[PDB]
């Protein structure tokens, strides 16, 4: 039932912008945290950003800080990632993954992404 | 507690009441009538003299010392309308303290203990107190009781015992018993302190036996004293008609005394549980130091036996070849290794 | 930033074998390490979280262990469906960091 | 007997009263009248100021210190219309904490503990609180108490201590007592920590003595703490008319604090119970080290002293009577076997 | 009076940051006078004195700021649990920074005093090295909301940095707990036992230091005298909750390490059996051999020690048979 | 004890509710709506189906097995007026037994 759909991808000019939309079905984006994961063609996974819609607290990787911006709309259960000043290394496949939190000790918490979308190619 | 039928046992024919305890060396009966005006006392072993005091207006107390004779107990019970099950409970010594409430009388079973110094035996005997109309029947196993202070209080008119009814007499008897419990707990505290000093200083073999005997005595006291809380709580809260509501604070005070005694028993149980581990630690230390000595002797006398065996050999071509009077040299080497090993032990601080 | 390395960069084994892939964390991540599996051309699939716990519905062939600050993913008995790339997350901090991935081939 | 815990051998009529504790030195009555407007402190050894303050409508806190002067205690009890049995309870220092409600006054007995370092000996002092009308009576034994902060709050117009009637005063005093329990629990926690360390790494007999004394202190605290839970529960639920409500929520916090103290005391008792076994096994490990040393030397020595005694006997037909360097051969064998034995010890981590 | 207690004699420097909505100036100096004029300034100032083994500077600034000499001695005192004291002129708190070494598992503590006086915060430290670099860049680079607020928020930020360093220390201790928990179970030696003892002592020290910190942070948001301002209650509440987290983790780790100690201590008392078996078997083996050798060693000059059927090989064979018999005496009762 | 509000935990977004257990396998909602006449057993997985039973006159028993799904607990608490701190106490597992009386 739980499903994540990625759209808005496509080819774009360098130094431009592109907005990627992550539509969530079967769950409320308000109650969970949504991450964007970037995989370069023939390379390992990379972390882009994370949004916690209930709190509004966002986190960005230090390699895309400022250029990328992440937000979430609770009305449509959607997670938006708009990318500005795109460069050559940004051409990759972007996945959208929902994650929960788990408890290790009273001071440390970790998160694991359960459901990922199919991903969209951006060049 | 009903049906007016005795319990069924194999050995006994169904209709017989049997004494359970072990004391059959005594039999006495006393009657004490007390009031504001004067007091009357008489000790007649004949059982007929207690009967007319059934319906005395003034409160009276009939004590039967020694219930080994079932005849007297059964006759007194039948005369006073005592249910046969109550009579069996009176005769059945091996029963925990309890109270039964009836429309005509109140039935109570309690125990009082005696402690003998130099002989670790915490024995007991069961006493039955039955309050009916305005007279209190108390049955004991044998001679010896803690009701002497109440008796002399009645005799000397001191206190307010003679200004009230039999409910206050029952209160006084229970309070005397509870004070006897206090005295027994104090004597046991004395024994615990002596045993603690002994175990922390002299760990002999008899110490274990004394500790375990005291532990068993304390467990028996706990088993006896825990139902006493229910006894006094029932007497206080349930407010039976015979109490007549005047003696609420006194009964509450006796209940508080019982609670304090139970807590003291638990304290003593904790201390006794601690003493055994203390003893185990002490004997472990003793073993450790004895083996200190054994090691520091064997270790220093082994290499010396080496040199003694090697140099006391038997070979025609053997390199002894005394070099500048070398036998004292070998003895000095022995002294050197002995000093080295004792210095090593001193650094390790074994000796 | 917390940098995780992972070895070997590529491991070759046949079905029925035991395969262990180990991650080393530069800094100290408490236990928030996660093991994911990605077949070529499809999205990653979560396998293990908290360094010793199994995600619901994941076959018990995979298992995870943690020795101090380095973690191991061990497959007791391989299968033809387990020939993919395996990735490695630290999640102690707010900045998740991945390993470079190990391709288990035939 | 006095140094021993229990000395409550009383018997005696139940209507007469006498002090029992060990303190017969100081005596001072400190009356503190207060209200929203201004306060008034009368500190004296005279009984004049205490008597009329019951009629005054403003709240008053009488603090009478020293029960060795039982005459003033019984006189203020007679004037205040207080039952003699609770007077006996006040003077009885062995009484466990409790509360009793009457139509005119509420009567509470509590135990305050003081703990001094380097003298591991809990000292318990009884404090009695009688709240009636618009006054609170505080019977205590020694000079020096924990109620300084409430005195400061009363005199310096901080908090709600002056806005309410005597019920809030009783709440504040009980809260101060509970805070003193908390700080003493902190002291005992520090003592338990240092004793655990010493048990683990310094096994001596003195350590066992300290462990036993600490066990006795924790058993005393465990005995005392539960009646405090009961008394605070009774004040929380019953709501006598003397308690004017809007303070039951104030007593709820104190009840929760008492629950926390009880749980902490139980955990402390668990730790001090495990300490003796920890000491036992640590001493056994030290004995195991002694065994290692002795067994190592015995196994590396006795076999080759047997070897040295092999040819020690002199046979008429003896093998190798005259071979080249026979004694050096024996010495080489001795060294080789010693080296291999040392190698085995290094393998087994024994040496 | 006014004596230094610690064990640091290395460096002594003074640092000052004066920041406002727009103005910022950071500098370092070693003269006590230069930091004096900042008291009457309305701008929020941070003053740091790294070396408090120079008591003269401490007394001089204490006299300048009008604080009681008793708290001066408390600052100079280093072996003391954290506390909070509210005075009308200033509010004075004591904290402890912790450092850990993974190479050699040891815990080092440094006492740090923080005094809040209107528009200034005064920090007294033991040695050089802080956990406040994040807030240092927070003031320096204007990132965050540190500049807008007054010195109460600066006190909050310093305490927040302190608890963050506590979190980092707890991460290191968690890794050590895991390593030791595996090692004790699978590698039993004496070094593991010594490490476990050291770890238990370190966790006891952490408990004793952190439990009063909870009370300090509780006081800084419940009593809340007018010095801290009502605008800073939620931040101290958050730090209080962080302290609760650190505590609960500390007791969890203490229970785990105590369990490890109990396991190893249970493993002991069976080495006694093994060592006793070794000693008794070698004794029962070799004492008879020595006995026979000595008996044949005595020179009574009348013993039938003549060659006959060869005496020495017969004696050795009989002795070996006796030794083998004594060996066979064992392992019958599983020895 | 003072007032009560959601605790702030380091490393989490403000107001985040987390399950602190180790079981993440099962989830169901079993509803028993009984009365003097006849009962109604209803086992399901959709969470909106059980919510209208807040206003049922007959007794209702709503058993949610599996709290690892924090969204279901949050939705139930939001509909039933449960305070967020109570929801955190529900999700928090390392907790001794307790009782709290609300309005
Ligand atoms: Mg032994
Ligand atoms: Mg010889």
């Amino acid at each position: 039932e739980v499903q994540l759909v990625e759209s808005g991808g496509g080819l774009v000019q360098p130094g431009g912008s592109l907005r990627l939309s992550c539509a969530a079905s079967g769950f409320n984006v308000s109650y969970y945290s949504i991450h964007w994961v970037r995989q370069a063609p023939g390379k390992g996974l990379e972390w882009v950003a994370s949004i916690s819609s209930s709190s509004g607290s966002t986190s960005y990787a230090d390699s895309v800080k400022g250029r990328f911006t992440i937000s979430a709309d609770t009305s449509k259960n959607t997670a938006y990632l708009q990318m500005n000043s795109l460069r050559a290394e940004d051409t990759a496949v972007y996945y959208c993954a929902r994650s929960y939190w788990y408890y290790i000790w009273s001071y440390s918490y970790g998160n694991a992404m359960d459901y990922w979308g199919q991903g969209t190619l951006v060049t | 507690m009903e049906e007016k039928r005795l319990s069924a046992k194999k050995g006994l024919p169904p209709g017989t009441l049997v004494y359970t305890g072990k004391y059959r060396e005594d039999f006495e009966i006393e009657v004490m009538n007390y009031s504001i005006e004067e007091f009357r006392e008489f000790k007649t072993t004949d059982v007929e003299s207690v009967l007319p005091f059934r319906d005395s207006s003034t409160p009276t107390w009939i004590n039967i010392t020694g219930i080994h004779r079932t005849d007297v107990v059964q006759r007194v019970g039948e005369f006073f309308g005592i249910h046969p099950l109550v009579l069996e409970d009176i005769l059945n010594v091996h029963q925990r303290p309890k109270v039964e409430f009836f429309e005509n009388y109140v039935f109570i079973v309690l125990k009082m203990f005696t402690y003998d110094k130099n002989l670790h035996e915490l024995e007991s005997e069961q006493v039955s107190l039955i309050l009916t109309k305005n007279c209190v029947l108390m049955f004991q196993e044998k001679i010896g009781d803690v009701f002497d202070p109440v008796r002399e209080r009645i005799r000397y008119n001191r206190g307010i015992i003679r200004k009230k009814r039999a409910d206050y007499l029952l209160y006084s008897l229970i309070d005397a018993l509870v004070d006897d419990y206090f005295v027994l707990l104090e004597k046991i505290d004395d024994e615990i302190d002596v045993l603690e000093e002994e175990v922390l200083e002299r760990p002999e073999k008899e110490t274990v036996q004394r500790t375990h005997q005291l532990k068993r005595n304390l467990v028996e006291l706990r088993k006896t004293i825990w139902p006493l809380r229910e006894v006094l709580s029932s007497l206080y809260r349930d407010v039976p008609p015979l109490i007549e509501k005047e003696t609420v604070p006194y009964f509450r005070d006796v209940y508080d005394h019982t609670i304090q005694i139970a807590d003291t028993v638990e304290t003593f149980r904790d201390i006794v549980s601690g003493l055994l581990d203390v003893y185990l630690s002490s004997v472990s230390n003793k073993t450790n130091e004895v083996m200190k000595v054994l090691t520091i002797i064997a270790t220093i006398f082994m290499p010396l036996t080496f040199i003694a065996g090697i140099y006391g050999m038997n070979f025609e071509y053997m390199p002894e070849l005394r070099w500048k009077w070398g036998y004292p040299v070998v003895l000095a080497v022995m002294g050197v290794i002995a000093v080295i090993m004792v210095v090593y032990f001193k650094k390790k601080k074994w000796l | 930033d917390i940098q995780m390395t992972q070895s070997p960069s590529s491991l070759s084994a046949s079905v029925g074998d035991r395969v262990t892939i180990t991650c080393r964390a530069s800094q100290s991540v408490s236990s928030a390490v996660a093991w994911y599996q990605q077949k070529p051309g499809k999205a990653p699939k979560l396998l293990i979280y908290s360094a010793s716990s199994l995600y619901s519905g994941v076959p018990s062939r995979f298992s995870g262990s943690r020795s101090g600050t380095d973690f191991t993913l061990t497959i007791s008995s391989l299968q033809p469906e387990d020939f993919a790339t395996y990735y490695c997350q630290q999640s102690s901090s707010s900045l998740i960091t991945f390993g470079q991935g190990t391709k288990v081939e035939i």
